[PDB]
């Protein structure tokens, strides 16, 4: 919801 | 009900490598990420990293990148983690926790954690000493001194004692475990009759039975 | 890197609201850290409750909620239950890794307080023949679960060869623990007074024994 946590893999 | 089953205790020598497993079940194994956490008494919880069942992609903690190697076996729905070049600091409990998606989200299910113990001390049998009162209800007990490695089994009178009984956990002093158990009985029975603690030690195939006399 | 801190311990009663916070050394906790709260019930039983500052885990009791209180992340528990007494952990995300806090030891007084039942056992003679002695101080039936133990030889505080187990939940939900004092058999011949002092909630209980 804000941007950071993801970045897959 | 979602479950993550992990082995309870693993014993290995400094210098070797272990491959801790983590069985999933109850959901589509490839829809959620898997993380590994390390916990040692003192400190707290330290993140090791994760793997994505679908992609295989993984993100490691800079500090554990040359130490752990995550992977998964889709068929058997299990996540693994090999730790290389084991040492004394690598001893501890290792958990596998399932990760949830969408807008970041959370860490909902956890495995019970595998307690890894890294040492090169040969099996050592316990020494059982009777804890007796310095001669209303009376309290007695057994001292299971310097045994290794975990864990021992203490019972009173074969099972002939429900409560009054108390089994404390082991303390590690001088790379060697110690624990004791206490059974508080009516002032009646003892010395009148008697209590007997049953100590067992798998890593040593030892089984001592000690009855208690006041002196 | 970004040490995360929470409260050591907190004490609340059944029915009231207790709030837990989480400190980020890099500054403030923001919606971008995706705060995560995890509970630790005895014997390594872990369950996530909140993830991403405020998303409640599925199957998680409604009374649990997460939010931001200032420049901190917090877990509020309205209507605390007895089973809620456990250890709570805070998880913070930092660009590419997870940092937990030290955890908060939460106490929900779901029963009456009770001073510890202390018992001092002297070294047994079978051990005294291996050229070494050990005093054993057993502590049971106390609540809340934290006690601070103290050994003294001849009325003088003794520090070394002392071992104290972590308090453990009994059958009747109270707590139990044990401490050990290991001396050489010789060393145990010299002194005369031996006492185990147990301090629980500001009140000290002693158990002496003269050799």
């Amino acid at each position: 919801d804000p941007r950071p946590s993801y970045i897959s893999h | 009900q979602v479950q993550l089953q992990q082995p309870g205790a693993e014993l290995v020598k400094p210098g070797a490598s272990v491959k801790l497993s983590c069985k999933a079940s109850g959901y589509t194994f490839t829809s959620y990420w898997m993380h590994w956490v390390k916990q040692r008494p003192g400190r707290g919880l330290e993140w090791i990293g994760r793997i994505d069942p679908n992609s295989g992609g993984t993100a490691y903690n800079e500090k554990f990148k040359s130490k752990a190697t995550l992977t998964v076996d889709k068929p058997s729905s299990t996540a693994y983690m090999a730790l290389s070049s084991l040492t004394s600091a690598d001893s501890a409990v290792y958990y596998c926790a399932r990760y949830d998606y969408y807008g970041g989200s959370y860490f909902d299910y956890w495995g019970q954690g595998t307690t890894l113990t890294v040492s090169s001390g040969g099996t050592t049998p316990p020494s059982v000493y009777p804890l007796a009162p310095g001669s209303s209800m009376v309290t007695l007990g057994c001292l299971v001194k310097g045994y290794f490695p975990e864990p021992v089994t203490v019972t009173w009178n074969s099972g002939s004692l429900s409560s009054g009984v108390h089994t404390f956990p082991a303390v590690l002093q001088s790379d060697l475990y110690t624990l004791s158990s206490s059974v508080t009985v009516p002032s009646s029975p003892w010395p009148s009759e008697t209590v007997t603690c049953n100590v067992a030690h798998p890593a040593s195939s030892t089984a001592v039975d000690k009855a208690i006399v006041p002196r | 890197q970004a040490v995360v801190t929470q409260e050591s311990a907190l004490t609340t009663s059944p029915g009231e609201t207790v709030t837990l916070t989480c400190r980020s050394s890099t500054g403030a906790v923001t919606t971008s850290n995706y705060a995560n709260w995890v509970q630790e019930k005895p014997d390594h039983l872990f369950t996530g409750l909140i993830g991403g500052t405020n998303n409640r885990a599925p199957g998680v009791p409604a009374r649990f909620s997460g939010s931001l209180i200032g420049d901190k992340a917090a877990l509020t528990i309205t209507g605390g239950q007895t089973e809620d007494e456990a250890i709570y952990f805070c998880a913070l995300w930092y660009s590419n890794h997870w940092v937990f806090g030290g955890g908060t030891k939460l106490t929900v007084l779901g029963q009456p307080k009770s001073s510890p039942s202390v018992t001092l056992f002297p070294p047994s003679s079978e051990e005294l023949a291996t050229n070494t002695a050990t005093l054993v101080c057993t502590i049971t039936d106390f609540y809340p679960g934290v006690v601070t133990v103290d050994w003294t030889v001849d009325g003088t505080p003794v520090t070394q060869g002392m071992e104290t187990t972590q308090p453990s939940k009994q059958s009747n939900n109270k707590y139990m623990a044990s401490s050990y004092l290991t001396l050489t058999a010789a060393a145990w011949e010299r002194h005369s007074s031996y006492s185990c002092q147990v301090t629980h909630e500001g009140h000290t209980v002693e158990k002496s024994l003269s050799r």
